RNA sequence: GGGGGACCCUGAGUACCGUCGGUUGGAUAUCCGGCGGGAAGCUGGGAGGCAUCGGCUCCCAACCCUAAAUACGUCCCGAG
RNA sequence: GCGAGGCGCAGGCAGCCGUCGAACCGGGGAUUCCCGAAUGGGACCUCCCGCGGCUUAUGCCGCACUCCGGGGUUUAUCCCCGGAGGGGGAACGCGGGGAAUUGAAACAUCUUAGUACCCGCAGGAAAAGAAAGCAAAAGCGAUGCCGUGAGUAGGGGCGACCGAAAACGGCAGAGGGCAAACUGAACCCCGGGCCGACGAGGUUCGGGGGAUGUGGGGUUGUAGGGCCCCCGUAUGAGACC
């Protein structure tokens, strides 16, 4: 997920996306120990960095709105 | 603590699997800085279920584990299948 | 005007009303803390000469110090006869300098500017110390004293930059006899005093 | 001789103007201008140096 | 408790009379307000009446005024409060001493005060 | 001991996690130059600094 | 911006003396501190390696600030 | 910026990132757990326990000691507002306290030595600095550092040993401000308003200081300044923001 599309969406659905991504991160972390048939080992890293991106642009939007 | 920032990962061990089917109980590895009230709120709000009891401990490896008992009206097996634990 | 009269009165305290006034004042002062802030200077002419002004940022602190010299602690290891002296010793800092240091300890955020002698009985000596707050806007705005607000002037009393410190360092002598007092005591191997 | 103010910082990181000829520090531009004029006009002729020894030095130089 | 630089007791009525004399002189005549100014005036011999507060600490501020006024033959009186003296003189801060150079409309009042002080203790 | 404080327990847990062998994939990636680390420990022989 | 005055100001427990301890090449003639004593203050005062008197020369303490030339290298470029 | 590769030391498996310009490099932002000067209150374990306001609730902003400049009041330093100090730093710096081995072929004055070490206080440098000085046919003209003076003057059981400055040649060169006389609120700070350009500057109101003196003035020797008298100017020439 890229910042150009992140900036299109508002803060509310940014929060919703963060929630969903955290759910998925927990589920994938569980599956990691459950089974070894992991097609994509990098999913956890990609999800973590996507969540970090969402939080960063969320705070940027907050600063813009406050200013 | 934010309801979506308490759970780290489900437990998929033989003991956890047996408890899921026998005692209507889920097992999570959660943030060490989370209290029983936080764990209860997180589970209830995330999974749209009612939880009866929470028992927490700290493993010898420094992690925090939580056994959560669901009310009889809710089946832990359904939530386990939802999460893919099976 | 009045400053010359004050100076004349305080020239010799025992030859004017200042003698009785100081007797009563010392009776009062012996029952006060060692370091006590006061509202107005007692010797206005001396305070103004040393650089006191009537505006915010200036404070006056009276300090009581014990008279006499110092006694060295008993030595524990073996000592040679030349190193055993204990009682007949005097501090290398003047009692005025010691009192200024005590006032500085009591007030951490202020800087000692100067001080003057304000009386003494057979046991105690009293010094009135002028202290300046370098963070006050009035002090900053006054060019006469604003220099004190620069970083390299911190702990000036402790480092010996007051008038008493200069006297103790021997910087009031120049020419013959003052060869080891400049640029600093340590620069000459601590050999000038 | 150029007497443009130098910039120095306070304990609190606040501004001060320093005289290059004396080192005196001011916080007001009016005060700095008054100082430079009143205390160094003799260099430009609008005054006279203070002190017999300083006057001797200036005459020799 | 009274400081040693005072020499006689001034009745409250006389003190108030001195204060109102200072006020009238300020409004119409001429006064010098402040210890330095009054000392200079008395030394120059321009002072017709000196007023000194009774609560000056330290008292080195006005310890010279009584002897100097006695030497120069100038009447002086005491008042209770520095704040009241300064308010009468017409300033926003207390004044430890005041001098009256021109009584203005207070000539008779100043003469009465001088006579009363001379009788009392001079 | 039966009764332990949480901070000491956490430090002991960190040491326990530290005490493990070098990964075989790390060995092959490094070409057998890295075969051990200085934190290896035997409970009855080498005692914890605490 | 310069010439006159007949009036005013120019730093006190300070300068300084005696004594005691320390320090110094400072030697009866270094400097710091303690104890007792302690002035003139412009019609004035200090120094010129024992003390004092006279001459002569130099200076104005007991309040404050001051860049450059200087010291070092937890660091960097460069060299052997 | 660079231009097709990239995912640290670190040569693997599997994957993903990049042409919408990554990796990498310079600049600017965000996150930044707990202890620690550690600071709302406690530490036999870097973990725990509280009091007031806002917040619907999820949660937020304050609450340490020693002081400065103010306010209210409960006059208890009780509460509130603005502002300071604490700790760290390899060597260098400033101010104090201060040994012994050792040398003297023993040892006590002495030397080691104002050294090792200790206590306190600053900076990128610190300290000193503008003559109550040096010098005597002449003179110089603030301070610091370098060569030299010089192992000289001088100290010393005059033993062992210790030990300078002035002058001369160079680096760099810079001088200013108070107290007082005299005038006497003409003054400073904080928070608003306007004119000005958003700046310099000018101005108005409230509050805190200030006659126990804010501001102006003034800073020096066969003297300098004030004040008074006389002569002469500015219509011009600087300097700085
Ligand atoms: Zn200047």
């Amino acid at each position: 997920m890229k910042p150009s599309e992140i900036r299109e969406m508002s803060i509310e659905e940014i929060d919703a996306k963060i929630r969903e991504l955290r759910l998925q991160l927990a589920k994938e972390r569980g599956l990691l120990t459950m089974g070894t048939s992991l097609e994509n080992p990098m999913v956890i890293r990609n999800l973590r960095r996507d969540i970090a991106r969402l939080l960063t642009i969320k705070k940027e939007k907050l600063r813009e709105r406050e200013k | 603590m934010d309801p979506y920032k308490v759970i780290i990962r489900p437990v998929v061990t033989e003991k956890a699997i047996s408890l899921i089917e026998k005692e209507n109980k889920l097992t999570f590895i959660v943030d060490r800085r989370a209290t029983k009230q936080d764990i209860k709120r997180a589970v209830e709000e995330i999974f749209n279920v009612k939880v009866e009891k929470v028992n927490t401990l700290i493993t010898p490896r420094g992690e925090k584990k939580a056994y959560v008992k669901l009310k009889p009206e809710y089946s832990a097996s359904e939530v386990a299948a939802r999460l893919g634990l099976f | 005007g009045m400053y010359k009269y004050i100076r004349e009165a305080w020239k010799s305290p025992k030859k004017s009303y200042v003698g009785e006034l100081l007797k009563q004042r010392m009776i009062k002062w012996r029952r006060e803390p060692v370091v006590v802030r006061i509202e107005r200077p007692t010797r206005l002419d001396r305070a103004r000469a040393l650089g006191y002004q009537a505006k915010q940022g200036y404070v006056i602190v009276r300090v009581r110090v014990r008279k006499g010299g110092r006694k060295r602690p008993r030595w524990k290891g073996g000592r040679k006869p030349s190193k055993m002296g204990q009682v007949k010793y005097s501090p290398k800092k003047s009692l005025q300098w010691i009192a200024e240091e005590k006032a500085a300890r009591k007030f951490p955020n202020l800087e000692v500017l100067n001080s003057y002698w304000v009386g003494e009985d057979g046991m105690y000596k009293w010094f009135e110390v002028i202290m300046v707050d370098p963070h006050h806007p009035v002090i900053k705005s006054d060019p006469k004293i604003a220099w004190i607000a620069l970083k390299h002037h911190k702990g000036r009393v402790f480092r010996g930059l007051t008038s008493a410190g200069k006297k103790g360092r021997g910087l009031r002598n120049k020419g013959k006899g003052a060869e080891k007092v400049r640029p600093s005591i340590r620069a000459n191997e601590g050999k000038g005093k | 001789v150029k007497l443009k103010a130098i910039i120095v910082k306070d304990r609190d990181g606040e501004e001060f103007l320093r005289c290059p000829r004396c080192g005196m520090v001011f916080k007001r531009r009016k005060d700095y201008t008054k100082h430079v004029n009143k205390a160094h006009g003799w260099l430009f002729g609008r005054g006279k140096p203070k002190g017999k020894r300083l006057q001797k030095k200036y005459l020799k130089a | 408790a009274k400081p040693s630089y005072v020499k006689f007791e001034v009745p409250k009525e006389l003190a108030e009379k001195a204060l109102q004399a200072v006020e009238i002189a300020r409004d119409t005549g001429k006064i010098r307000k402040g210890t330095n100014e009054t000392t200079k005036a008395v030394e120059r011999g321009q002072a017709k009446l000196v007023i000194i507060a009774e609560d000056v600490d330290p008292e080195e501020i006005v310890a010279h005024l009584p002897p100097l006024c006695e030497e120069k033959e100038i009447p002086y009186i005491y008042v209770p409060s520095k704040k009241e003296l300064g308010a009468a003189a017409g300033i926003e801060v207390a004044a430890a001493s005041v001098a009256i150079i021109e009584p203005g409309k207070a000539r008779d009042l100043v003469e009465e005060i001088a006579m009363k002080v001379k009788e009392l203790m001079k | 001991a039966r009764n332990k404080p949480l901070a000491k327990k956490l430090r002991l847990a960190k040491a326990l996690k530290q005490n493990r062998r070098v990964p075989v994939w790390v060995i092959v990636k490094t070409n057998r130059r890295v075969l051990t680390h200085p934190k290896r420990r035997y409970w009855r022989r080498t005692k914890l600094k605490e």
